[PDB]
Protein backbone atom coordinates (compact mmCIF):
# COMPACT_ATOMS: atom_id res chain seq x y z
CA UNK A 1 0.00 0.00 0.00
CA UNK A 2 2.93 2.35 -0.78
CA UNK A 3 2.72 2.54 -4.59
CA UNK A 4 4.25 6.00 -5.08
CA UNK A 5 7.15 5.45 -2.67
CA UNK A 6 7.62 2.03 -4.27
CA UNK A 7 7.64 3.58 -7.75
CA UNK A 8 10.32 6.07 -6.70
CA UNK A 9 12.61 3.19 -5.59
CA UNK A 10 12.48 1.59 -9.05
CA UNK B 1 51.87 -2.79 15.72
CA UNK B 2 52.04 0.14 13.29
CA UNK B 3 48.93 -1.50 11.73
CA UNK B 4 46.81 0.19 14.43
CA UNK B 5 47.31 3.72 13.08
CA UNK B 6 43.94 4.72 11.57
CA UNK B 7 44.02 5.14 7.78
CA UNK B 8 41.04 5.77 5.51
CA UNK B 9 40.80 2.70 3.28
CA UNK B 10 40.11 2.79 -0.46
CA UNK B 11 36.57 1.43 -0.03
CA UNK B 12 35.95 4.00 2.71
CA UNK B 13 37.11 6.71 0.29
CA UNK B 14 34.69 5.42 -2.35
CA UNK B 15 31.79 5.48 0.13
CA UNK B 16 32.52 9.13 0.88
CA UNK B 17 32.85 10.03 -2.81
CA UNK B 18 29.51 8.37 -3.58
CA UNK B 19 27.62 9.97 -0.70
CA UNK B 20 29.05 13.40 -1.56
CA UNK B 21 28.05 12.96 -5.20
CA UNK B 22 24.59 11.61 -4.32
CA UNK B 23 23.97 14.62 -2.10
CA UNK B 24 25.17 17.05 -4.77
CA UNK B 25 22.70 15.58 -7.26
CA UNK B 26 19.79 15.57 -4.76
CA UNK B 27 20.30 18.91 -2.92
CA UNK B 28 20.26 22.02 -5.12
CA UNK B 29 21.82 24.88 -3.10
CA UNK B 30 20.38 27.41 -5.56
CA UNK B 31 16.85 26.23 -4.62
CA UNK B 32 15.66 26.83 -8.19
CA UNK B 33 12.88 24.24 -7.97
CA UNK B 34 11.16 26.19 -5.17
CA UNK B 35 9.51 28.37 -7.82
CA UNK B 36 7.47 25.31 -8.88
CA UNK B 37 5.81 25.11 -5.46
CA UNK B 38 2.49 26.60 -4.58
CA UNK B 39 3.50 30.14 -3.58
CA UNK B 40 4.22 31.06 0.04
CA UNK B 41 1.59 33.31 1.60
CA UNK B 42 2.63 35.51 4.52
CA UNK B 43 0.97 38.86 3.66
CA UNK B 44 -2.75 39.47 3.18
CA UNK B 45 -3.89 39.47 -0.43
CA UNK B 46 -5.78 42.75 0.01
CA UNK B 47 0.39 42.76 0.87
CA UNK B 48 1.63 45.27 3.45
CA UNK B 49 -0.09 43.46 6.33
CA UNK B 50 0.20 39.90 7.64
CA UNK B 51 -2.20 37.11 6.71
CA UNK B 52 -3.96 35.86 9.83
CA UNK B 53 -4.89 32.37 8.62
CA UNK B 54 -2.63 30.00 10.62
CA UNK B 55 -2.46 27.53 7.70
CA UNK B 56 -1.61 30.12 5.04
CA UNK B 57 1.90 28.62 4.65
CA UNK B 58 0.59 25.03 4.41
CA UNK B 59 0.34 24.68 0.59
CA UNK B 60 3.90 25.97 0.21
CA UNK B 61 5.49 23.92 2.98
CA UNK B 62 3.56 20.80 2.00
CA UNK B 63 5.03 21.09 -1.50
CA UNK B 64 8.48 21.73 -0.01
CA UNK B 65 8.30 18.64 2.21
CA UNK B 66 6.90 16.49 -0.63
CA UNK B 67 9.71 17.60 -2.92
CA UNK B 68 12.28 16.95 -0.16
CA UNK B 69 10.94 13.42 0.34
CA UNK B 70 11.66 12.78 -3.35
CA UNK B 71 15.23 14.01 -2.92
CA UNK B 72 15.78 11.92 0.22
CA UNK B 73 14.65 8.83 -1.70
CA UNK B 74 16.99 9.70 -4.56
CA UNK B 75 19.89 10.06 -2.12
CA UNK B 76 19.10 6.86 -0.18
CA UNK B 77 19.12 4.81 -3.40
CA UNK B 78 22.80 5.76 -3.80
CA UNK B 79 23.82 4.70 -0.26
CA UNK B 80 26.28 1.80 -0.83
CA UNK B 81 24.40 -1.35 0.12
CA UNK B 82 20.92 0.17 0.31
CA UNK B 83 19.92 -1.57 -2.91
CA UNK B 84 20.84 -5.05 -1.64
CA UNK B 85 17.84 -4.67 0.70
CA UNK B 86 14.40 -6.02 -0.15
CA UNK B 87 11.87 -3.50 -1.40
CA UNK B 88 9.93 -3.90 1.86
CA UNK B 89 12.92 -2.97 4.02
CA UNK B 90 13.72 0.04 1.80
CA UNK B 91 10.13 1.26 2.17
CA UNK B 92 10.25 0.74 5.95
CA UNK B 93 13.57 2.63 6.19
CA UNK B 94 12.39 5.63 4.17
CA UNK B 95 8.97 5.89 5.80
CA UNK B 96 10.64 5.97 9.20
CA UNK B 97 13.59 8.28 8.49
CA UNK B 98 12.13 10.69 5.89
CA UNK B 99 11.25 13.50 8.30
CA UNK B 100 14.55 13.02 10.19
CA UNK B 101 16.67 13.25 7.03
CA UNK B 102 14.66 16.33 6.01
CA UNK B 103 15.51 17.99 9.31
CA UNK B 104 19.17 16.93 9.05
CA UNK B 105 19.53 18.15 5.46
CA UNK B 106 17.68 21.42 6.19
CA UNK B 107 20.59 22.46 8.44
CA UNK B 108 22.37 23.45 5.20
CA UNK B 109 19.89 26.33 4.83
CA UNK B 110 19.44 27.02 8.55
CA UNK B 111 21.34 30.10 9.77
CA UNK B 112 22.08 31.17 13.34
CA UNK B 113 22.12 34.86 12.36
CA UNK B 114 18.35 34.92 12.85
CA UNK B 115 17.49 31.25 13.50
CA UNK B 116 15.67 30.70 10.23
CA UNK B 117 15.94 28.45 7.18
CA UNK B 118 17.15 30.76 4.40
CA UNK B 119 16.80 29.39 0.86
CA UNK B 120 18.17 32.23 -1.27
CA UNK B 121 15.47 34.90 -1.10
CA UNK B 122 12.99 36.36 1.35
CA UNK B 123 10.18 34.44 -0.38
CA UNK B 124 11.96 31.25 0.71
CA UNK B 125 13.24 32.35 4.13
CA UNK B 126 11.25 30.42 6.79
CA UNK B 127 11.29 31.50 10.43
CA UNK B 128 9.28 30.40 13.47
CA UNK B 129 6.33 32.61 12.48
CA UNK B 130 5.88 30.76 9.17
CA UNK B 131 6.13 27.24 10.63
CA UNK B 132 3.60 28.40 13.27
CA UNK B 133 0.16 25.12 18.96
CA UNK B 134 3.03 23.88 16.83
CA UNK B 135 5.61 25.28 19.28
CA UNK B 136 5.79 21.81 20.85
CA UNK B 137 7.74 20.90 17.70
CA UNK B 138 9.37 24.14 16.61
CA UNK B 139 11.23 25.13 19.79
CA UNK B 140 12.94 21.70 20.05
CA UNK B 141 13.55 21.71 16.29
CA UNK B 142 15.34 25.05 16.45
CA UNK B 143 17.37 24.00 19.50
CA UNK B 144 18.30 20.95 17.45
CA UNK B 145 19.39 22.95 14.38
CA UNK B 146 21.54 25.24 16.51
CA UNK B 147 23.26 22.30 18.17
CA UNK B 148 23.87 20.63 14.81
CA UNK B 149 25.09 23.84 13.17
CA UNK B 150 27.57 24.31 16.01
CA UNK B 151 29.18 20.92 15.29
CA UNK B 152 30.56 22.57 12.12
CA UNK B 153 30.46 19.30 10.20
CA UNK B 154 32.50 18.75 7.08
CA UNK B 155 30.27 17.96 4.11
CA UNK B 156 31.73 14.44 4.25
CA UNK B 157 30.52 14.01 7.83
CA UNK B 158 27.16 15.56 6.94
CA UNK B 159 26.24 13.13 4.17
CA UNK B 160 27.53 10.18 6.24
CA UNK B 161 25.17 11.14 9.08
CA UNK B 162 22.24 11.30 6.65
CA UNK B 163 23.06 7.83 5.34
CA UNK B 164 23.54 6.42 8.87
CA UNK B 165 20.14 7.90 9.77
CA UNK B 166 18.34 6.18 6.86
CA UNK B 167 19.95 2.76 7.40
CA UNK B 168 18.92 2.24 11.03
CA UNK B 169 18.39 -1.45 11.85
CA UNK B 170 16.09 -0.69 14.83
CA UNK B 171 13.32 1.00 12.81
CA UNK B 172 9.86 -0.62 13.25
CA UNK B 173 8.94 -3.12 10.55
CA UNK B 174 12.52 -3.91 9.49
CA UNK B 175 12.68 -7.57 8.49
CA UNK B 176 16.37 -8.22 7.77
CA UNK B 177 17.99 -6.33 10.63
CA UNK B 178 21.32 -8.17 10.32
CA UNK B 179 21.80 -6.95 6.74
CA UNK B 180 20.72 -3.38 7.60
CA UNK B 181 23.07 -3.41 10.60
CA UNK B 182 26.00 -4.53 8.42
CA UNK B 183 25.33 -1.69 5.98
CA UNK B 184 25.20 0.82 8.84
CA UNK B 185 28.37 -0.61 10.43
CA UNK B 186 30.26 0.02 7.18
CA UNK B 187 29.06 3.63 7.23
CA UNK B 188 29.75 4.15 10.95
CA UNK B 189 33.33 2.90 10.65
CA UNK B 190 33.84 5.17 7.64
CA UNK B 191 32.68 8.20 9.63
CA UNK B 192 34.72 7.35 12.73
CA UNK B 193 37.80 6.71 10.62
CA UNK B 194 37.11 9.90 8.66
CA UNK B 195 36.97 12.10 11.77
CA UNK B 196 40.16 10.63 13.23
CA UNK B 197 42.14 10.98 9.97
CA UNK B 198 40.63 14.09 8.40
CA UNK B 199 39.00 16.24 11.09
CA UNK B 200 41.67 18.30 12.88
CA UNK B 201 41.46 19.16 16.58
CA UNK B 202 40.00 20.86 18.48
CA UNK B 203 36.72 20.66 16.55
CA UNK B 204 37.04 16.86 16.23
CA UNK B 205 36.92 16.28 20.01
CA UNK B 206 34.18 13.76 20.85
CA UNK B 207 32.58 14.61 17.49
CA UNK B 208 31.33 11.12 16.66
CA UNK B 209 29.60 10.75 20.05
CA UNK B 210 27.97 14.14 19.54
CA UNK B 211 26.74 13.17 16.06
CA UNK B 212 25.17 9.95 17.36
CA UNK B 213 23.39 12.04 19.99
CA UNK B 214 21.85 14.08 17.15
CA UNK B 215 20.48 10.84 15.75
CA UNK B 216 19.02 10.24 19.22
CA UNK B 217 17.56 13.77 19.31
CA UNK B 218 15.93 13.16 15.92
CA UNK B 219 13.89 10.21 17.22
CA UNK B 220 12.26 12.49 19.76
CA UNK B 221 11.51 15.10 17.07
CA UNK B 222 10.16 12.36 14.78
CA UNK B 223 7.66 11.32 17.47
CA UNK B 224 6.83 14.98 18.10
CA UNK B 225 6.36 15.64 14.38
CA UNK B 226 4.17 12.51 14.24
CA UNK B 227 1.74 13.89 16.84
CA UNK B 228 1.44 17.28 15.13
CA UNK B 229 1.01 15.68 11.74
CA UNK B 230 -1.74 13.28 12.79
CA UNK B 231 -3.76 16.10 14.37
CA UNK B 232 -3.29 18.33 11.32
CA UNK B 233 -3.96 15.67 8.69
CA UNK B 234 -7.16 14.63 10.48
CA UNK B 235 -9.03 17.77 9.44
CA UNK B 236 -10.07 17.25 5.78
CA UNK B 237 -9.71 20.96 5.02
CA UNK B 238 -6.03 20.69 5.98
CA UNK B 239 -5.38 17.37 4.30
CA UNK B 240 -6.83 18.73 1.04
CA UNK B 241 -3.80 21.05 1.20
CA UNK B 242 -1.37 18.11 1.34
CA UNK B 243 0.17 16.13 -1.53
CA UNK B 244 -0.38 12.46 -2.36
CA UNK B 245 3.24 11.53 -1.58
CA UNK B 246 3.15 13.16 1.85
CA UNK B 247 -0.17 11.47 2.65
CA UNK B 248 1.23 8.08 1.68
CA UNK B 249 4.58 8.48 3.44
CA UNK B 250 3.45 10.26 6.60
CA UNK B 251 0.08 8.53 6.84
C1 LIG C 1 13.04 20.75 3.74
C2 LIG C 1 14.07 21.58 3.61
C3 LIG C 1 14.10 22.96 4.14
C4 LIG C 1 13.54 23.38 5.30
C5 LIG C 1 12.80 22.54 6.25
C6 LIG C 1 12.05 23.14 7.19
C7 LIG C 1 11.99 24.63 7.24
C8 LIG C 1 10.52 25.02 7.05
C9 LIG C 1 9.56 24.25 7.96
C10 LIG C 1 9.76 22.75 7.83
C11 LIG C 1 9.47 22.29 6.40
C12 LIG C 1 8.97 21.85 8.78
C13 LIG C 1 7.51 21.56 8.37
C14 LIG C 1 6.59 22.79 8.40
C15 LIG C 1 6.84 20.46 9.19
C16 LIG C 1 5.37 20.41 8.76
C17 LIG C 1 5.24 19.67 7.42
C18 LIG C 1 4.24 18.53 7.62
C19 LIG C 1 2.98 18.81 6.80
O1 LIG C 1 4.84 17.28 7.26
C20 LIG C 1 3.94 18.57 9.09
O2 LIG C 1 3.20 17.75 9.65
N1 LIG C 1 4.60 19.57 9.67
C21 LIG C 1 4.67 19.95 11.07
C22 LIG C 1 3.23 20.31 11.45
C23 LIG C 1 2.99 21.78 11.11
C24 LIG C 1 1.55 22.11 10.76
C25 LIG C 1 1.61 23.49 10.15
C26 LIG C 1 2.22 23.67 8.91
C27 LIG C 1 2.30 24.93 8.34
C28 LIG C 1 1.77 26.03 9.01
C29 LIG C 1 1.16 25.86 10.25
C30 LIG C 1 1.08 24.60 10.83
C31 LIG C 1 9.81 20.57 8.81
C32 LIG C 1 11.22 20.94 8.30
C33 LIG C 1 11.20 22.45 8.21
C34 LIG C 1 14.80 24.01 3.30
C35 LIG C 1 15.98 23.46 2.50
O3 LIG C 1 17.14 23.23 3.35
C36 LIG C 1 15.56 22.18 1.77
C37 LIG C 1 15.27 21.12 2.83
O4 LIG C 1 15.08 19.84 2.23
Amino acid sequence: NHPMLMNLLK
Amino acid sequence: KDSLRPKLSEEQQHIIAILLDAHHKTYDPTYADFRDFRPPVRMDGSSVTLDLSPLSMLPHLADLVSYSIQKVIGFAKMIPGFRDLTSDDQIVLLKSSAIEVIMLRSNQSFTMDDMSWDCGSQDYKYDVTDVSHTLELIEPLIKFQVGLKKLNLHEEEHVLLMAICIVSPDRPGVQDAKLVEAIQDRLSNTLQTYIRCRHPPPGSHQLYAKMIQKLADLRSLNEEHSKQYRSLSFQPENSMKLTPLVLEVFG
